[PDB]
């Protein structure tokens, strides 16, 4: 009930995790080692986060599984956008790890990606999406993934869930009190974003997939797990 | 094979 699922999402935002810059001048592989870092630890704080929504633990073990599965880089993304959204030119990775649009030049294929999170924070600044719409979009990320039946009533139970997320964003955009007509109009921009984000998580996993591939980095544990697939 | 998420979740 929109309300309380807003409130529930609300409580749920994982923590923010520090990290620094290295003391040394940044070098392809020192980037990469930040940022996986990085995203290995807010992986371990994404499945919490995942934990809280309500019903999520009601769904089948596959289910959790193959919705984190499919989803975990456009949610380090769109947490990654909305740390950045009012700082143009920057991707605020955490605290102490502010990167400039240039750095990206660093390491090779990541320019375009970083371009591609700042042109979607831009249009999010330029909507001024708001911080419950935020905990929505987030959350309807997590559960809007492809299912197709896999081989193992779950399924009822996700898209009730999904459901109760996408009424919670249009009572929270209700809030504006604007026309009808642009209370549409931004539901749609606001989801039609949601393609550009699952866009560049297909570039950042590709990313990955390949630096892995190049032993460019090293990857540990809960990422390594997840891009073995 | 989701070794360590099962973990987490469970
Ligand atoms: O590694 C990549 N990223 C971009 C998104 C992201 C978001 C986080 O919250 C933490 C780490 C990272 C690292 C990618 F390959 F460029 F996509």
């Amino acid at each position: 009930s929109p309300e309380q699922l807003v409130l529930t999402l609300l409580e749920a935002e994982p923590p923010h995790v520090l990290i620094s810059r290295p003391s040394a001048p940044f070098t392809e592989a020192s980037m990469m080692m930040s940022l996986t870092k990085l995203a290995d630890k807010e992986l371990v704080h994404m499945i919490s986060w995942a934990k809280k929504i309500p019903g999520f633990v009601e769904l089948s073990l596959f289910d959790q599984v193959r919705l984190l599965e499919s989803c975990w880089m456009e949610v380090l993304m769109m947490g990654l956008m909305w740390r950045s959204i009012d700082h143009p030119g920057k991707l605020i990775f955490a605290p102490d790890l502010v990167l400039d649009r240039d750095e990206g030049k660093c390491v090779e294929g990541i320019l375009e990606i970083f371009d591609m999170l700042l042109a979607t924070t831009s249009r999010f600044r330029e909507l001024k999406l708001q911080h419950k719409e935020y905990l929505c979009v987030k959350a309807m990320i997590l559960l809007n993934s492809s299912m197709y039946p896999l081989v193992t009533d779950s399924s009822r139970k996700l898209a009730h869930l999904l459901n109760a997320v996408t009424d919670a964003l249009v009572w929270v955009i209700a809030k504006s009190g604007i026309s009808s007509q642009q209370q549409s109009m931004r539901l749609a921009n606001l989801l039609m974003l949601l393609s550009h984000v699952r866009h560049a998580s297909n570039k950042g996993m590709e990313h990955l997939l390949n630096m892995k591939c190049k032993n460019v980095v090293p990857v540990y544990d809960l990422l390594l797990e997840m891009l073995n697939a | 094979r989701h070794k360590i998420l099962h973990r987490l979740l469970q």
